[PDB]
């Protein structure tokens, strides 16, 4: 029945929810606030629960639908896009990577690449970050290289203007 | 143009310019003279009648009550000459005085409208257009593809040219100059791309597909989609 | 033509 | 050329990005070059309303 | 209008050709270094915040300013397609 | 010509028949997807109907539906018109309707697309201006020629880099 | 200042209450102010009665009878202002008395059930649906009757038509095609126009002889005698003719349907239909429509008369039976009441539909309250009409006038069942009957022309929507002060004359005086003049009547003038016209701009916010004044007190002025001294040159207010907090964000400043590996929240004047789901006139400011006073509205004579009278000049020389005398200002009124560099802050195609709109000063190919030699 | 690399249906709410149509550009952004064939 599959339990759940809203419509003259529904439903029913179920109950909408004055309006053009780098972002990655690339070379391919690769290449482990050399040389070069890098980048201000 | 009422004879303004580009049978047509000969007229009560004849033959022309005759008992009438007063159907004039006549009629009949409305546009343009209304013809003596087919005039000048000059065996591809409306002229053309745009996107394709059509891109509409 | 009728008729 | 009067008419504006698009734009699309109409060999840079009125008087 | 546009038009066989020339000349003017010009000494390109147009304002305004002179050569097939870009990098510095 | 018959139904890409998060938490998907499910469900119920055992009437009955379905995605309305459930008696845009349609593809492929470096304002007579030129609001010019400006900012001391030159004008 | 008014046509009766159309309809609609005892039972009460007696008898157990007693609605949930502050729909509560009967002993009466909250009307005539004041526009269509129109294609004979609305309810037609058939069609198929008469009881003999003895067509009636010889059997026979395969036996069931109740309308049993009858055809009515159910034997006093008149229409002159459809006596105007009552009854049926189901569901007798009533239908129904109807719209309060006209305009489209989009030109044209009933100017430009137009001055909807234009009676050569509001139709039976006719009182004055019989201009004699036109005013609409010398302006351009006023923006320096028509007063008054005094008294306190007056009756009331309120369209509405402390007020005198009133008179723009000559090019086609001086004084200046709004949404990622916290960079931008979160009132906001701060979460579900490193490098511990803060959109903002925040514990407000909390920010801004703005006089001269000149050098008169605006002459000839040129002349007079005048519509000022005032003006101008000590310039003399050589001044007369002549002509000498030399030739100048027009949203010059993109279509899209690209249409493509713009066109198709990979490399290339790249394939192309592949077809691009090539870069090869 | 100089529509061979396709959409499973991810093999599956994230893979074994043209050992994801997710095709394998209405209901039944 639904476009977004819903387990049998959620289904009956929804039926009971609907039925209950019906008996509640019966006398208030006020389409029940999600307070009644909780009560009338039973043991573990709360406002967050009902607001949630009825949100899943609404079937989707036609991405293609006649909008405004149905003269010729199709709903799906109005939604923007997120993954795609609006030019502004492509330019970002260019300078960022070129400048990040210049700094990475004029240094020690040691604790800089460790933190560059550990952070920018795979996933986000000080100890498990450096090859054979323990934590003391990690923090040692991480914090001393990271600060010389930052303080000369403070001189020739290229990075300051937060690329983000 | 006009409205069915008594005797409304011509068509003015844009309405006409539509009746012209799109080859159409005017409201109040004018029977043309398929034959070039001499004139003869008759008296009886109901319908009039003009007859054109040469030492060879004569032809009967039914001219009902409303038809005001331009011709008189006595002189010559070239082929496709106005024998009734008013509008002329391009297909008929095509048949009668030839393409040259139709083309020449269309152009000038079109300018008739604009001239009368102050606009002064060069013939050239209307010509370019009309030409395309005859880019196609009809077949009656096959070679490569069966007879009843309407195809592009120059594309046959292609076939006939190489079939009689480079590869022997003169298989004359006999055709019949065909004139078709501006709408139709485009409605059916070489590139399906262009046809998909306006006609029946649904059909245009179906055919283009079955036949494995290679749209050589020439023309701006088709090459723009790309 | 129209699909309900035909099957209905079909098994009925 | 553009049938535009100033009772609130509004015109759009575009930009030639390629050095080519620019080349054509200012060579064969620039106003001050296309003075005679394609419809008639009559000019289109004709002194409109106010100019005549002046030059006439 | 623009300087000797008539003169220019006349120097080509086709209107649309003149456009391609200028555009391709302007292209090269920038890519290989902007000093790739044929007429800089005495009376040349110029802008007024200073007289600094001498360096890089409008590429084609130059192209046209040279083409109007008789030093450049535009052909259908003047010099073989790939050997051109090679000889030009070799002789014009500025990057 | 053996290909006119269908036994393998090409399915249109996914991002082209999105499933998206809207307002409040609403969602929105290309109608095409409800039609697709139509077919896939039927096609599957079919397989299982053959396997379970097969009483004739029921197998054809389904094959019929199936057929119908295969029309639906391709072109809706040529034979009956499919509807999303009670809400909108609307023809689910068929792949056809996508190409041609009221406001379809080749169609709006020629109605227009929006240029990236465009602008529009009220016009006003420019008496001293020469045919050659035109008066353009600097304020407009700035956005219009933004990237051309950015870089030119870097060529001068006004800004260190692009991203800078950007925030400089935000 | 003094007022002198020229025309004398005794204005016999004042103009009607300008909103009665809207006010009275809703009055009769819902008769709630008066007890159910009062007789007016149309509308609600009617719609009620119509569907209340629910008879449900047998299928199981029934005998149901639910009956209506009395309808009562009385206490509004909330009040007007509260309804606007909070999003609320001001509606009154209604619950009528109901008692359900039983076939078993017992009748339970469950008194009240409040179903349906129905909106109320403001005293002005406008509504308040959701936040914005809305209006219900009237409509037009074929009034339910019966007419005979000429047959379609066969030139032969015409056919009859019976029109029954509601939609459900037959549509009859009678046509005779004599080789062997007759045709009467209800739903579609045809049959003999006699089998029916036979059913009713009309036999061949009595029928044929009495009806068509005079009509030989009788022969087609007695033709199929075989069936005409069996009465009641003909009843079953016709049943059989209908087609389902129905039971022959159904005693009197279907006959009932075309009989008494449903299908035939239940409208008034006297006029709503029987009017169209007794006058047009037949005579009586024995029940509303052809109706009866007393003996089983039906009576049809309508079925025979229709054929009676077809035999009559076809055979000669019983009268001349040809009905011109467009006669207003054929077309009805639905007043608000009807429009609501219909949706109210539609709901009643929906209600009565579900209730019937519950007469069977309820177990035993206790089924009165909840068992029978559910308020779900009526609510949705009526609610849908006030908020979703294509007819109810936002009040257009750009200025009171606008908000009024918008209240009283009449549309075509709408229900669809009265007039859709297709049929046009016959309706769109100004029919003859439109006289005093509809304006012929008012309708808007564009496709939707003539279908939508506001009514006229004295136009009034009588009993049933039929605009009656008033016309006074003239018995013999005597004219009366008595008036008859006549129906479209009856207007034709008389010989009517125009008001321009020289009148001595009751005496007509000229033998051969004009009159117009029926749409035909006819020179009649005083003895034939049966009726006379009421006024010049009734002929047009209010909105139009406000034009000075309408008389001299091309009806075409006068339209522009009328619509221009609807676009007038209130200035903080309103000014009445130097020359008015006479309704400015009445407009402001009948519109609810200014605040008038109820009864005589004195004033107590005069605050800037209230005027508590003391009436002589021993009472005193506080009159608040909407200080600064936001109009739907963002124009200020303030009531500026004009009365001082302790003042004896006359009943009905302005206490305060409305948004645009100076002194109880309508005032827009401001009368400005203007020279009417050419300047450089500054006024070329339709450009206007303005004197800087106009800005020195706050002359054209107006206050706007936009209402920026932002919401704290509940994401599953975490609530979006609204806090002063703006995650990434400066306190500089946090200043005016004083209140934690909201911006401080009275702060100057420029484009790009935070109006409100909000914090949402960074990703969709997961954090960022790359952003993980950066944060850690300079400050790991960073708020991973995203800046989503309402900012000042480009364009402009002013100073914040009010703010609204609705948090968690809602008072009595409606917060949408997911919506945690809302934050409104009202901003205000002064708009001093500038080069981009457009101003236009009432005549139609519309134009834009092209240049603001320094008072230093614009045209100056001999005495140092210079002109404010310089209008181009050329704009006058082409267009034909000399009226402006006439205004300027009277204006010049009023300038020196320091007086304003009132020139009525066509009776107003006359060329001699103006030349007369000009004469007086010459003395103020030049008289003081004589005494002040000096005479005439070398300049002044010089221009005279060129003036006589011209022919404007009688050669040989003294300069002093010559200049008088020249002034009387409306022109004076003007010096350059830049040179001080004179402008060869006298130039007219004067006090012309000119308004400033409202700046639409589009106006805000858009401009987009890069921005969003649609999800499915990859073309540029805007919205909130990024402008959105411009459309490149086919017409535009060709433009380029025509040029050799190859690349430029590719660009527009690739890099600029759809080339995904294109636009990207594009930007970047530009950024690195790299000549832009060569276009990749357009997503339009790709989207297509695939859309195409989606269907069996295979589209493969090919090479030089027929071989593949690849558009989809590398994503199509598999795996 | 070479200019596109000719376009061509031609009929679809079922074997070419499959050639363009990736996987078979075999179940009406859009996306299941709890996780807004593609349900089973269904209409949106990542194997069938493609990954939904930049240069990165679904699970993340390989995450940047160095190895841009290779696929993941345990899960299949070759990458350049989700544009692949919008250009790839999947096919449904029909039990007992049916026919194109485009060819059967045009006026001239191309099959008739
Ligand atoms: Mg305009
Ligand atoms: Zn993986």
């Amino acid at each position: 029945a639904r476009t977004i599959r819903i387990p049998v339990h959620m289904v009956e759940t929804i039926n009971k929810l609907s039925r209950t809203a019906r008996q509640l419509q019966q006398e208030l003259g006020r389409e029940p606030t999600y307070e009644e529904i909780a009560e009338a439903m039973g043991p573990g029913w709360d406002a967050k629960r009902v607001e949630e179920t009825l949100k899943i109950a609404q079937e989707p909408v036609s991405l293609e639908t006649p909008i405004g004055d149905e003269k010729d309006s199709f709903y799906g053009d109005f939604i923007p896009d997120e993954h795609l780098p609006s030019p502004v972002d492509a330019a970002t990655q260019s300078l960022l990577s070129e400048e990040l690339e210049k700094a990475l070379s004029k240094l020690s391919e040691r604790e800089a690449m460790v933190l560059k690769l550990r952070k920018g290449l795979i996933d986000g482990e000080e100890v498990g970050a450096f090859f054979g050399v323990t934590r003391e040389r990690i923090r040692q070069i991480e914090n001393k290289a990271l600060r010389k890098l930052k303080y000369h980048e403070s001189r020739t201000r290229k990075l300051r203007d937060f690329l983000d | 143009t006009g409205g069915v009422a008594g005797a409304a004879d011509i068509t003015q303004g844009l309405p006409r310019v539509i009746e012209l580009f799109e080859a159409r049978r005017p409201k109040a047509k004018a029977v043309i003279s398929e034959i070039d000969g001499v004139v003869r007229i008759e008296e009886t009560e109901e319908k009039l009648s003009v007859f054109v004849e040469s030492e060879g033959f004569s032809k009967e022309y039914k001219l009902p009550k409303e038809a005001r005759l331009l011709v008189k008992d006595g002189d010559y009438v070239e082929a496709g000459q106005p024998l009734t007063r008013g509008a002329i159907d391009p297909h008929q004039l095509l048949e009668a005085k030839g393409p040259e006549a139709v083309e020449r009629y269309l152009v000038e009949e079109i300018q008739k409208v604009y001239r009368a409305q102050g606009v002064k546009l060069h013939d050239k343009h209307i010509e370019i257009v009309v030409r395309q209304m005859m880019k196609y013809v009809e077949v009656t003596d096959p070679g490569d593809s069966r007879l009843l087919e309407g195809q592009v005039l120059e594309k046959w000048d292609v076939e006939a040219l190489n079939e009689r000059l480079i590869a022997e065996g003169k298989t004359p591809v006999a055709w019949k100059p065909l004139l078709m409306g501006v709408t139709k002229s485009a409605l059916s053309t070489k590139s399906w791309l262009s046809a998909a745009s306006f006609q029946n996107t649904t059909h245009v394709l179906t055919e283009a597909a079955i036949a494995g059509k290679k749209d050589e891109l020439i023309g701006l509409k088709e090459n723009v989609i790309l | 033509k129209i699909s309900t009728s035909d099957p209905v008729r079909q098994y009925l | 050329a553009f049938n535009a009067d100033f009772d609130g008419d509004q015109m759009a504006v575009h930009v030639p990005l390629s050095s080519f698009a620019q080349a054509e734009a200012r060579i064969q699309m620039l106003s001050a070059h296309n003075l005679l109409s394609p419809a008639s060999g009559e000019p289109l840079a004709k002194p409109s309303r106010d100019i005549i009125l002046g030059l006439y008087y | 209008a623009e300087p000797g546009i008539d003169k220019l038009f006349g120097m080509v066989d086709s209107k649309y050709r003149l456009t391609v020339v200028v555009a391709k000349r302007a292209q090269q003017l920038l890519r290989h270094g902007f000093k790739n010009t044929v007429l800089e000494p005495e009376e040349r390109p110029k802008m007024q915040t200073l007289e600094g147009l001498f360096d890089d304002p409008n590429a084609e305004t130059w192209a046209m300013k040279e083409l109007l002179t008789g030093r450049l050569v535009f052909g259908e097939n003047l010099v073989p397609e790939d050997r051109l870009q090679k000889e030009m990098e070799r002789i014009y510095p500025g990057e | 010509p053996e290909w006119m018959i269908l036994e393998a139904v090409p399915v249109l890409p996914p991002d082209l028949r999105p499933m998206v998060q809207v307002d409040g938490g609403r969602f929105a998907t290309s109608d095409l997807n409800d039609l697709y499910r139509r077919l896939i469900n039927r096609n599957n119920r079919l397989k299982k109907l053959l396997a379970q055992g097969a009483p004739e009437i029921i197998i054809r009955n389904e094959k019929r539906m199936l057929q119908e379905a295969v029309d639906a995605l391709l072109d809706n309305g040529r034979r009956g018109a499919p509807v999303t459930n009670p809400g909108s008696d609307r023809p689910l845009r068929s792949l056809t309707d996508i190409l041609s349609g009221k406001q379809g593809r080749f169609r709006q492929n020629l109605l227009g697309k929006r240029v990236d470096y465009s602008g529009r304002s009220v016009i006003v007579v420019g008496p001293q201006l020469k045919l050659h030129q035109c008066g353009l609001p600097k304020r407009m010019a700035l956005e219009l020629f933004k990237p051309f400006l950015l870089k030119k900012m870097e060529e001068k001391g006004i800004a260190p880099n692009v991203k800078a030159a950007r925030r400089m004008l935000e | 200042m003094e007022i002198k008014r020229f025309g004398r046509i005794r204005e016999v009766i004042p103009l009607p209450p300008l909103t009665e159309i809207q006010v009275e309809s809703y009055r009769r609609a819902l008769q709630a102010d008066v007890p159910p005892e009062k007789r007016e039972n149309v509308g609600i009460q009617a719609a009620f009665r119509e569907t209340f007696p629910i008879e449900e008898e047998d299928k199981g157990k029934g005998g149901l009878v639910l009956d209506f007693l009395e309808y009562r609605l009385g206490e509004p949930p909330f009040p007007q202002d509260e309804c606007r502050e909070k999003d609320l729909t001001y509606q009154a509560p209604l619950y009528a008395r109901l008692q359900l009967i039983h076939k078993d002993t017992g009748l339970i009466k469950e008194d009240e059930v409040f179903l349906g909250h129905i909106p109320l009307m403001t005293e002005d005539g406008s509504f308040i649906i959701n936040g914005a004041d809305r209006v219900i526009v009237s409509q037009i269509h074929r009034s339910p009757g019966v007419y005979f129109t000429p047959d379609p294609a066969r030139p032969g004979r015409y056919i009859a038509s019976i029109i029954p609305l509601p939609k459900r309810g037959p549509w009859i037609d009678l046509e005779v095609e004599p080789n062997g058939v007759v045709s009467m069609k209800v739903n579609k198929r045809k049959f003999p126009l006699v089998l029916l008469l036979r059913v009713l009881g009309y036999d061949q003999e009595t029928l044929a002889r009495e009806l068509g003895a005079y009509g030989e067509l009788v022969q087609g009636l007695m033709d199929e005698s075989v069936f005409a010889m069996r009465p009641e059997e003909a009843l079953i026979r016709l049943f059989t003719l209908l087609r389902p395969g129905d039971p022959p036996k159904r005693d009197k069931a279907v006959a009932y349907v075309y009989g008494l109740i449903a299908d035939p309308r239940r409208y008034d049993l006297g006029e709503a239909g029987r009017y169209k009858a007794e006058e047009k055809l037949g005579i009586r009515l024995s029940g509303r429509t052809l109706a009866r159910f007393e003996d089983g034997e039906f009576k049809d006093e309508v079925f025979l008369p229709t054929l009676r008149y077809l035999f009559a229409l076809t055979a000669g002159v019983p009268g001349h039976e040809v009905d011109d459809i467009d006669h207003l006596g054929n077309r009805r105007i639905r007043t608000v009441g009807e429009l609501m009552t219909d949706q109210f009854r539609v709901g009643l049926a929906r209600l009565a539909r579900g209730v019937r189901e519950r007469m069977l569901m309820g177990s035993e007798d206790s089924l009165t309250p909840a068992k029978l009533v559910n308020s779900r239908p009526l609510e949705a129904a009526i609610r849908e009409f006030f908020s979703r109807s294509q007819l109810s719209q936002f009040k257009d309060e750009t200025n009171p006038l606008s908000s009024l006209r918008h209240k009283r305009r009449i549309s075509a489209l709408g229900p669809g069942g009265l007039t859709r989009e297709r049929a046009g030109f016959d309706v769109r044209d100004v029919h003859r009957t439109h006289y005093g009933r509809i304006c012929p100017v008012e309708t808007p430009e564009g496709a939707n022309i003539g279908l939508i137009t506001s009514l006229a001055a004295y136009a009034r909807v009588d009993e049933l929507g039929f605009i009656r234009t008033p016309y006074r009676r003239v018995v013999g050569g005597v004219v009366t002060d008595e008036v008859v509001y006549m129906t479209a139709t009856e207007e034709d039976r008389y010989t009517i004359a125009q008001a321009n006719t020289p009148l001595e009182g009751n005496r007509i004055a000229a033998e051969r005086v004009v009159a117009r019989r029926k749409g035909e201009p006819v020179i009649v004699s005083p003895e034939e003049v049966e009726f006379m036109d009421v006024s010049p005013k009734q002929v047009f609409s209010v909105n139009t009547n406000l034009i000075p010398f309408l008389e001299h302006d091309d009806a075409n351009r006068a339209l522009m003038g009328s619509n221009m006023q609807t676009q007038a923006v209130p200035l903080i320096r309103a000014q009445a016209p130097v020359v008015m028509t006479g309704l400015e007063e009445r407009v402001v008054r009948d519109s609810l701009a200014a605040l008038y005094a109820e009864e005589d008294g004195e004033v107590a306190k005069v605050d800037g916010n209230r005027i508590v007056v003391r009436y002589e009756d021993g009472r005193l009331v506080e009159y608040p004044l909407r200080r600064f309120y936001r109009s739907n369209q963002g124009t200020a509405l303030d009531q500026r007190p004009r009365v001082v402390v302790g003042q004896r007020v006359r009943k009905g005198d302005l206490l305060a002025d409305g948004p645009a009133s100076e002194n109880g008179f309508l005032a827009l723009g401001q009368n400005v001294l203007v020279a009417i000559m050419p300047f450089d090019g500054y006024n070329f086609e339709d450009a206007i040159v303005i004197s800087e001086e106009l800005l020195k004084r706050d002359f054209y200046t107006s206050i706007h207010i936009e209402r920026y709004e932002i919401e704290a949404r509940d994401t599953k990622l975490g609530p979006e907090r609204i806090t002063r916290d703006i995650p990434h960079l400066s306190e500089a931008a946090l200043r005016d964000l004083d209140e934690e979160g909201v911006v401080r009132i009275g702060a100057e906001v420029k484009p790009g400043d935070i109006l409100v701060g909000r914090t949402s979460f960074k990703g969709e579900s997961e954090p960022t590996p790359e952003e993980r490193l950066l944060r850690s490098i300079f400050g790991e511990k960073a708020r991973d929240v995203k800046d989503t803060s309402l900012r000042v959109p480009p364009g402009e903002g002013g100073i914040v004047v009010r703010t609204v925040r609705l948090r968690r514990g809602d008072p009595g407000v409606e917060l949408k789901p997911g919506v945690r909390e809302v934050v409104r920010v009202y901003v205000a801004q002064k708009r001093k006139l500038q080069v981009g703005d457009k101003l236009a006089n009432r005549h139609g001269n519309k134009g834009v400011v092209a240049k603001i000149l320094p008072v230093e050098d614009m045209p100056h008169l001999p005495d140092g006073t210079p002109v404010d605006v310089i209008l181009n002459p050329l704009g006058v000839p082409s267009r034909m509205n000399l009226g402006q040129i006439l205004e300027t002349h009277l204006g010049l007079a009023g300038y020196f004579l320091g007086q304003r005048y009132i020139s009525p519509i066509f009776d107003g000022a006359k060329e001699p009278e103006i030349k007369e005032l000009l004469a007086q003006a010459f003395e103020v101008y030049f008289g003081k000049r004589k005494g002040e000590g000096f005479g005439v310039d070398k300049r002044e003399v010089e221009v005279l020389r060129r003036a006589e050589k011209l022919g404007l001044v009688t050669p040989g007369k003294t300069p002093e005398e010559q200049l008088k002549e020249l002034f009387l002509q409306g022109k004076v000498v003007l010096y350059d200002g830049r040179t001080g030399e004179p402008i060869e030739g006298p130039i007219v100048v004067g006090q012309m009124f000119i308004m400033k027009l409202y700046h639409m949203v589009e106006d805000k010059m858009h401009a987009r560099s890069t921005g969003p993109y649609s999800l499915i279509t990859q073309q540029p899209l805007g919205g909130k802050a990024q402008f959105g690209g411009q459309r490149f249409g086919e017409m535009e493509v060709w433009a380029l195609e025509a040029y050799g713009a190859a690349h430029t066109l590719q660009e527009m198709l690739t890099l600029k709109s759809d080339d995904i990979e294109g636009r990207n490399a594009a930007y970047e290339a530009i950024i690195k000063g790299e000549d832009v790249p060569e276009p990749s394939v357009p997503e339009s192309f790709r989207v297509l190919v695939k859309e195409l592949q989606a269907l069996a077809l295979d589209v493969q691009t090919l090479d030089e030699k027929d071989n593949p090539v690849d558009i989809f870069e590398g994503l199509a090869s598999k795996r | 690399k070479k200019e596109v100089r000719k376009v061509r529509i031609a009929l679809a061979s079922p074997e070419k249906i499959r050639s363009w396709s990736y996987g078979e959409v075999e179940k009406p499973e859009t996306i299941n709410y709890r996780t807004l991810k593609p349900e089973r093999d269904g209409l949106f599956d990542e194997r069938i149509f493609g990954p939904i994230k930049d240069y990165e893979c679904a699970c993340g074994k390989y995450k940047r550009q160095r190895f841009e043209g290779k696929v993941c050992e345990r899960c299949g994801v070759e990458v350049t952004k989700s544009i692949v997710r919008r250009y790839r095709m999947g096919h449904i394998e029909l039990a007992t064939p049916a026919a194109h209405i485009w060819f059967v209901k045009d006026v001239p039944s191309k099959i008739g």
